[PDB]
Formats: C-alpha cells, structure tokens, sequence
C-alpha cells in the first residue's frame, strides 16, 4: 500500500469503463473494459450454475428413484438409470469444462492455441459422445412411454402411428447429435479454435420438437380418458389425476424454457437453459413414477 | 430471438 | 484481425506467465497474471458449482418429500420443510452474489468502493440472516429429533442428559451465527471494504460438533438397539437397518466433508464444502423418512 | 489445514 490514487476518493469514477491492457495474438494493446469481462465470467459462472442443478437434481433424482421403485428390472427403470447416470457424467465433464483451459478467460480473451493440452479435446470429445449417448437413452425412453402406452388402445391403427412417428423423430435426433458431434470433432482435432455449431441448433430443435410431441400425445390421450370417465364416472382426484399433472407439467415447462432460451440476450450464458429443459422433459417421468406408486399404495 | 452459440471448443450443452 | 504477432507461431510461449495491466486504487500498473486471474474466476465457479448442487438438491427433495410424505403436520416434516426453503432461499440469494458486483473480478482485482451499490450490502444482510434462520431450523429438528427419539427409553436420566446437552449446542451455535452476523453487519455497512470472519469459523465448528454429536447419539442408540435385537431376534435388513445406514452415513460423510473443506489449498474456492456437508446432513433426515416409508409399506 | 477465509463481503456459506 504505497498510497492510495486520487480516484479511491472521487464518487463519480465508475471501474467499468476502465480497459485492461494484456497481450493476444491479434495485436499488443487489444484494450478491454472490466465489463466484457466480467459479462465472460458471468456466462461461466451462469452455466456452472445451471449444470449444478442439474447434477444435484439428477443424482438425487437416481437415489430416491432407487429408494422406492419397487418395480425392478423394468425397461423403462433401466433407460431412467441409464438416463440419470448419463445426465451426471455429462453434468461431471462440463464441471471439468468450466475449470479447464478452454472455459478461462486467458483463450477467451487470448486465443492461444498453445494454451490448449490434448486433454482436454479428448475431454471435449467425451462429452460429445455422452451427450449422443444421453439423448439415445432419453429417446428409448420415450419409444418405450408410447410403445408401452399405447399397448392396449382398441384403436391400435393410430396407437402404431404414433409410435412409428416418435420412433422416426428419436432416429433423426440421434443421427443427427452424432453428425454434429463428428463434424465437430474433426474440426476440433484439426484445428482446436474452429467450431461446427451449424448441426448443433438443428439436434436441439428436433429434440424439443420431440419432447413437445410426446406431451402432446400423453395429454391428448389422457384427456380424452379421463372426458369418458367423465361421462361415466368421475376424474378430479385420482392417480388418473397425477398422471394429467405431470404431462401438463412436461407440456408447459420445458417448451417455455426452449423459448426462453432462444429468445434472451445472447452471451450471457443463458443458453444453456435448454439442458434445464431435458433435465424436466427427463425428471417428469421418475417423480411421475414416484407419485404413482405413492397414491396407489393407499 | 437468436441462434445458439458454441464457443471455439464449447461441448455440447 | 491486422496481422497475427509472431507469439502464436511459437510452441513454447505459455499465457500464464503473461501480465495484465489495469488501474487500481493502490498503484497504476499493478501486475496482475493470468494465473491469478483464472484462480479467481475457477473458485468464483466452483462456489457457483457447490451452490447450484444445493439448490437443486434441496428443491428436488423438498418436491418429493410431499409427493410422498404421508404423515403430514407432523413437526418434523414442518420443520424439514422450513430447512430446505431456507436451503433453496439461501442459495438462491448467493446464486445473486456470485452474480454482482462483491464477486466480480472488477472488486477482486479493483478494490473501488464506489463500485458498490447499497442494494449489495441489503443481499449481504439477508443472506446472513437467511443462513441464521437456516442454522435455527436445523438445531430445531435436531432438538426434536433426539426429544422424540428419546421418548419411551427406560434410561429417561441419560435422555434427558442428552437432549439437554443437545439444546446447549444448538443455542450455542445460533447464538454465535447470530453474532457473527451482526459483527459483520456493522462492519459491511461501515467500511464496504472490510470483513468479520473471526466468529465465523466458531461457529462453523459449533455447527460440525453439533451434527457430530448427534451422529454419534443415534449411531450408540441404534447400535445397542440392534444388540439387543441380535441376542434376541436378528438384526440384518429391517427398516432398522435402513435408519442404522443414514446415521452411519450421516456419521461418516459431513465429517469427511468438514476436513476436506478445513485441509486442502486455500482461496481455490473449496472452502464452501462446509454447506455440502451440512446439505447432506439435512438431507440425511427426509431420506431416511421416505426410506422407512417405502419399508414399512411392503 | 487453514482457517475459512470470507472475501471483504463475502455472504455466510
Ligand atoms: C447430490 C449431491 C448432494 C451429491 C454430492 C456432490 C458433491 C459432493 C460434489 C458436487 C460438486 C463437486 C465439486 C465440483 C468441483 C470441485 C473443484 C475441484 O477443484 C478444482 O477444480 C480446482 C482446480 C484449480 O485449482 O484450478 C475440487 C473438487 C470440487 C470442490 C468438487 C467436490 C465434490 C462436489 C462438491
Ligand atoms: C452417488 C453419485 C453417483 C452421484 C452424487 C455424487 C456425484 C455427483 C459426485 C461424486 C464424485 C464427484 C466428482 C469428483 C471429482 C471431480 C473432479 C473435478 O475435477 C476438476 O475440477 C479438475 C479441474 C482442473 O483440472 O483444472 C471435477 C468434478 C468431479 C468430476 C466431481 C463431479 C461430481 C461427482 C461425480
Ligand atoms: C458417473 C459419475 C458417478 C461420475 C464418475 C466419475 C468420472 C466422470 C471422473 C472421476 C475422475 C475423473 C478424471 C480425473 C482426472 C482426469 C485427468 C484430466 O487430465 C487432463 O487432461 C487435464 C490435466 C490438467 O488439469 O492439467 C482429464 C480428465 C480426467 C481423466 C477425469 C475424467 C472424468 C473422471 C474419470
Ligand atoms: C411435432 C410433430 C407434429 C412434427 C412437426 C414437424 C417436424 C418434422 C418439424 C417441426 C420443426 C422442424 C425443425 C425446425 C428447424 C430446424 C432447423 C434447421 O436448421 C437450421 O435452421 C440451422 C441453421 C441456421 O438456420 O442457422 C434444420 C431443420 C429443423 C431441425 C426442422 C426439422 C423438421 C422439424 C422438426
Ligand atoms: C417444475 C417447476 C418447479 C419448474 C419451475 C421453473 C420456473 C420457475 C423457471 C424456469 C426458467 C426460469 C426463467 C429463466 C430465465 C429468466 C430470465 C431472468 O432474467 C431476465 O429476464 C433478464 C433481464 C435483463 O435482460 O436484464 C429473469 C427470470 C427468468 C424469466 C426465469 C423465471 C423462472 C423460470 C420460468
Ligand atoms: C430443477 C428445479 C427444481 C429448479 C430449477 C431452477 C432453475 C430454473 C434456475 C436455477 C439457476 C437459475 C439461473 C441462475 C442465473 C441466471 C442469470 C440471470 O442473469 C444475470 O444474472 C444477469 C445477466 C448477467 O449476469 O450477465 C438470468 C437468470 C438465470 C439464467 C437463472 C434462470 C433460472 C435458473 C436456471
Ligand atoms: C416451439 C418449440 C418447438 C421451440 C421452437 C421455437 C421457434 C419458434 C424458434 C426456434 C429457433 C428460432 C429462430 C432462431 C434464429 C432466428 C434469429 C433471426 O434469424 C434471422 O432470420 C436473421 C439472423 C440469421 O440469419 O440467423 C430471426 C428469428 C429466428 C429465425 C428464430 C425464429 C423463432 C425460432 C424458429
Ligand atoms: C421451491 C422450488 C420449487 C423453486 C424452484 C425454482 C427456484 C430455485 C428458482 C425460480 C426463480 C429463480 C431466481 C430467478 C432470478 C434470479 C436472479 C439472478 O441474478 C440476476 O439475475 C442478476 C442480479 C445482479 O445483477 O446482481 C440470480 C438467481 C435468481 C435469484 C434465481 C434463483 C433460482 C430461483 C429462485
Ligand atoms: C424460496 C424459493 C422458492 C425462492 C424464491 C425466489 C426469491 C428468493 C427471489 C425471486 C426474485 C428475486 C429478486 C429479483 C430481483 C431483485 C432486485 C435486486 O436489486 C438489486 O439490488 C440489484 C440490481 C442490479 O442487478 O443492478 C435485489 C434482489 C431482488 C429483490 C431479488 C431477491 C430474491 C428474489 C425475491
Ligand atoms: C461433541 C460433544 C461431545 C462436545 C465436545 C466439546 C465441545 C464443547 C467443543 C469441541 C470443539 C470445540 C470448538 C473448537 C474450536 C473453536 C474455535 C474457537 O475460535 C477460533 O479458534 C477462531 C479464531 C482463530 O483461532 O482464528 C472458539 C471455540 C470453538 C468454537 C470450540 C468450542 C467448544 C467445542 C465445540
Ligand atoms: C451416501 C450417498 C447418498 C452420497 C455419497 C456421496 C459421496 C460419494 C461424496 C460426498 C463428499 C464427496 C467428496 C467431497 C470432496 C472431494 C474432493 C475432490 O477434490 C480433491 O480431492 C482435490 C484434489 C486436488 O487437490 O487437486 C475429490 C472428490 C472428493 C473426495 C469427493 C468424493 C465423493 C464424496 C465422498
Ligand atoms: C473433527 C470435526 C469436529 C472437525 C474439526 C477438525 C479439527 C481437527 C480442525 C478444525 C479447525 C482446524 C484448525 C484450523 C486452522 C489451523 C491452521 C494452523 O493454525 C495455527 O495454529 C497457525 C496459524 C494461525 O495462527 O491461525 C494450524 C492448524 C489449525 C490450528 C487447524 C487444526 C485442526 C482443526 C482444529
Ligand atoms: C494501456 O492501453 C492504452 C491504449 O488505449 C494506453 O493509452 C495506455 O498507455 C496503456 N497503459 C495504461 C496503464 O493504461
Ligand atoms: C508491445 O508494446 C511494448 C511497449 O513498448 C513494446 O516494448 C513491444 O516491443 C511491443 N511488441 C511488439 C511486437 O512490437
Ligand atoms: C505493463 O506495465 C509494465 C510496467 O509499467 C510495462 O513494462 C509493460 O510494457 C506493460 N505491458 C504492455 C503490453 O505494454
Ligand atoms: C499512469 O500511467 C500513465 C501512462 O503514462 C500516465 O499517463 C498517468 O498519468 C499515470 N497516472 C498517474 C496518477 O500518474
């Protein structure tokens, strides 16, 4: 402390429009404002936000999943597994991703790929796949809702329609995440500040416009089953009644964080709400499962 | 209303 | 994009060891390094990491614990409730935190008070009196988890013993959060620039010995409980077990917790593994309900 | 081993 400027004493001067000078590979000066940068460690710290709560929701989520689904060796128990273990191991590799040498404001800033160690592309690359792998699994899962749903329908002609759609759009988002993520990886491997996103926004798209699809179909259905049990009898309080939540609830909630998310400003980091969407599209199911059982068993 | 942006290395959200 | 320097074709150049220059109040160069820097932005993420794990935990748990907790008005599950809102309240109130202007690197590097806005010092206050509540809830099922636990024993002179000494605790640890609190308050709202963490890591410790204390009472208790139900009977996968695996679970893990969070590196960000363990130890108790539950239904 | 450090302002963990 050798003595303190005049501007610790001035209430006027504001340190946002104050620029930082540092080295980059473009130029020497490459001045910067303390405002872009902390606008960078926010959309980090944004996105470690959300990924926590993924990661925390997701492993509680498979322990209490444990705990009370007495239904074991269920298909649709396993995907969920399969599911809520991938949604962690993902969740585990971006936690890395945030604290590597790509997410820090020195290649943010400096982009310079000397920085970079061969680890964290493999790193980068593992993410890729369990992310094709996550959304496999999501998929089978919702193939075998409405596979399994619709056994039983009188009116089996539209039941296998359906499924046949849902099975057609969980194929083409597959395929379409692994072509993403190849295109991606070559690019990646061969050179590490290049990016192929174009696929990218086209995968997520398709897998919203799947998720919103099965809402659809588990709402229409249950409506029109709980209007002839209206009819005859009466729906207002039953499981019949959670089930109905819970597809509402998949209905409403992750189609508006979509939109949330592709609306909002960009760069702030807020475009990773769409993993807060598959994590509800995701979590409907278990806690469906879990009410299920719980107004069942009475 | 805007496209998603990946980072130069950003993995997949 | 003017002309690449000659540094990005060098393969042996590192960005660590380059300086940012920037204006301070204490000097005008005031070099600053990249490393520091990323140190800086890695522990503000890891903090929003930890916390991001909480919030979700918390409200994922909080959601379930109504879906399927049939006893309710109990004061247990009123004060379980009350927990894991102070839990989500308390997160989300440092979830602003990381996100304005005491957590940025702009104060971290800048120590301007101008910069600050008295709205900071408000979320300051209410985050601490957040965590004091917080603190008070969990003492509160605490004392009413060994009051109740130690109702029908026999030995009722030991029981009482340790239901009072319990309560000391409890008092104690409130008592000194409470302190802790307002000796950082009349500082914070003093100086902006200044801090009291003296009282803090006491009544941290408080708050370790005490949930100790309670593993150790509901391990010994158990133990000779199943004992007696060993000479007697037999004691290897009744819903006893169920309890005996949360106490020893709550025994093992918040402890492991609260050394690793007092041994390793400082200012890595690592030091709020303290909540952690008090999430698990708040968690321990819902889980071990919904547990029982889902063995004593069958 | 090390004591707990709060930032100038930082809010209780
Ligand atoms: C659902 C919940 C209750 C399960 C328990 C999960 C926690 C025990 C996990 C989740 C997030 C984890 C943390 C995520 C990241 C880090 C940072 C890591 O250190 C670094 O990355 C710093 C590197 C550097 O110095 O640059 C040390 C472990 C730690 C604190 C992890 C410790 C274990 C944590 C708290
Ligand atoms: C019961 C389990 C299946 C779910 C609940 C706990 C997990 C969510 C925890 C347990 C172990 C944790 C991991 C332990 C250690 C690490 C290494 C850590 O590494 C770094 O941060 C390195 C940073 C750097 O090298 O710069 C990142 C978080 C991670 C994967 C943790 C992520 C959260 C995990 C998987
Ligand atoms: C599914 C749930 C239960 C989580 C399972 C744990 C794994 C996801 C974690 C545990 C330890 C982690 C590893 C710990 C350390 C490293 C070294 C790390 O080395 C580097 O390239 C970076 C080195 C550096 O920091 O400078 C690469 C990732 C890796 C293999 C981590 C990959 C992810 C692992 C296997
Ligand atoms: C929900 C059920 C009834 C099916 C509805 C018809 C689908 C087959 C449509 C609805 C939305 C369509 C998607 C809307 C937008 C895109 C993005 C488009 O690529 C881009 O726009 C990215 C590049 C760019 O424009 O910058 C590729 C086709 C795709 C995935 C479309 C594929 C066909 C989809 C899934
Ligand atoms: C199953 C149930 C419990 C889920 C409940 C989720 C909602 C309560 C969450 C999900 C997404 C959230 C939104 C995500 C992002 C934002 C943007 C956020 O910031 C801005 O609007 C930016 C303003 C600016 O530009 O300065 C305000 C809150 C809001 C609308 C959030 C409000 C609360 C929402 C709707
Ligand atoms: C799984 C269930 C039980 C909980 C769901 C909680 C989420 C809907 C919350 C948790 C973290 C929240 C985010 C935390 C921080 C921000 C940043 C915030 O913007 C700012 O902080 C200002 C702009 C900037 O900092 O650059 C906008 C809302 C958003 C995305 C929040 C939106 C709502 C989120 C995703
Ligand atoms: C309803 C559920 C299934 C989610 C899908 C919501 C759509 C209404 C969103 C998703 C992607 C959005 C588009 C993403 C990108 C842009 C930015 C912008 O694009 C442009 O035409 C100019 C910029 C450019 O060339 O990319 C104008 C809005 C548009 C087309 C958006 C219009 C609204 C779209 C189609
Ligand atoms: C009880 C359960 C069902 C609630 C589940 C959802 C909540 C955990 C969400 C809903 C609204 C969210 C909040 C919406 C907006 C914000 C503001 C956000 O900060 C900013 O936007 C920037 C502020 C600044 O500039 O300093 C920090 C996260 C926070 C408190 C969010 C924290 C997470 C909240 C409480
Ligand atoms: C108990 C669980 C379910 C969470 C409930 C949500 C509340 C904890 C959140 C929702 C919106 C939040 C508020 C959103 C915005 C602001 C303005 C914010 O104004 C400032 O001083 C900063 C302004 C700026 O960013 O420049 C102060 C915090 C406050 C009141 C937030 C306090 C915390 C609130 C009430
Ligand atoms: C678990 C049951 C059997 C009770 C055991 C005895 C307790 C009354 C002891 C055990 C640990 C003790 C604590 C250990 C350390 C401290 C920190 C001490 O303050 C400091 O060391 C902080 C200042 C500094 O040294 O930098 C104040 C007393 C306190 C809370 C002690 C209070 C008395 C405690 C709770
Ligand atoms: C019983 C069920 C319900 C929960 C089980 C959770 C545990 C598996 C978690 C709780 C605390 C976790 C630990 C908390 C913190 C850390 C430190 C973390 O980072 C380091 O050790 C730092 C290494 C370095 O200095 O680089 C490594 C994982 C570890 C041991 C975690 C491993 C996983 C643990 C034991
Ligand atoms: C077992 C459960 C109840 C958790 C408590 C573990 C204790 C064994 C820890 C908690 C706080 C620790 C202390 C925190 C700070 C320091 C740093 C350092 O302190 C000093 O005496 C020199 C520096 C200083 O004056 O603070 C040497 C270890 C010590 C005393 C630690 C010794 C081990 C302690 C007492
Ligand atoms: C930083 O860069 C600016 C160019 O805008 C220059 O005027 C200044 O001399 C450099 N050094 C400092 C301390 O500002
Ligand atoms: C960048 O600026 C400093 C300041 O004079 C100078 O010493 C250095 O030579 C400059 N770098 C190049 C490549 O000119
Ligand atoms: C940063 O400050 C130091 C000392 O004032 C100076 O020697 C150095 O040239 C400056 N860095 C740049 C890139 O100009
Ligand atoms: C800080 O360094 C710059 C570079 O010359 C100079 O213009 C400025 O006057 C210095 N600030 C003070 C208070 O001397």
């Amino acid at each position: 402390a050798p003595s303190l400027s005049n501007l610790f004493y001035d209430p006027t001067y504001n340190p946002g429009q104050s620029t930082i000078n540092y080295t980059s590979i473009y130029g020497n000066g490459s001045t910067i404002t303390f405002d872009e940068l902390q606008g960078l460690v926010n959309s980090t710290v944004t996105q470690a936000i959300m990924f926590g709560v993924r990661c925390g929701a997701a492993a509680l989520t498979l322990i209490v999943m444990w705990m009370t689904s007495r239904s074991r060796k269920t298909p649709i128990f396993i995907i969920n597994q399969v599911s809520l273990f991938l949604i962690i191991l993902h969740s585990a590799l971006y936690f890395k991703y945030l604290l590597s040498n790509y997410s820090s404001v020195t290649y943010a800033l400096t982009g310079f790929p000397q920085f970079i160690s061969r680890g964290d592309v493999h790193v980068y690359g593992a993410t890729n796949i369990i992310q094709v792998l996550l959304v496999a699994s999501i998929e089978t899962s919702l193939v075998f809702q409405i596979k399994v749903i619709f056994t039983g329908d009188n009116f089996k002609r539209i039941g296998l329609m359906l499924t046949s759609i849902s099975f057609t759009l969980g194929i083409a988002t597959v395929t379409m995440y692994f072509v993403s993520a190849v295109k991606g990886m070559i690019v990646t491997y061969n050179d590490v500040s290049a990016t192929q996103d174009k696929y990218f926004n086209a995968s997520t798209i398709l897998l919203a416009s799947s998720i919103n699809f099965m809402s659809f179909v588990l709402v229409v259905k249950l409506i029109l089953a709980i209007r002839s049990r209206r009819f005859l009898g009466l729906k207002q309080f039953d499981s019949f009644h959670i089930l109905l939540i819970m597809s509402c609830q998949s209905l409403l909630v992750p189609s508006i964080i979509f939109i949330l998310a592709y609306s909002l400003k960009p760069n702030q980091g807020t475009d990773v709400l769409t993993t807060v969407a598959t994590l509800l599209a995701v979590l409907s199911l278990p806690l469906s499962s879990m009410w299920a059982t719980a107004a069942n068993n009475a | 209303w805007h496209w998603l942006q990946l980072k130069p290395g950003q993995p997949m959200y």
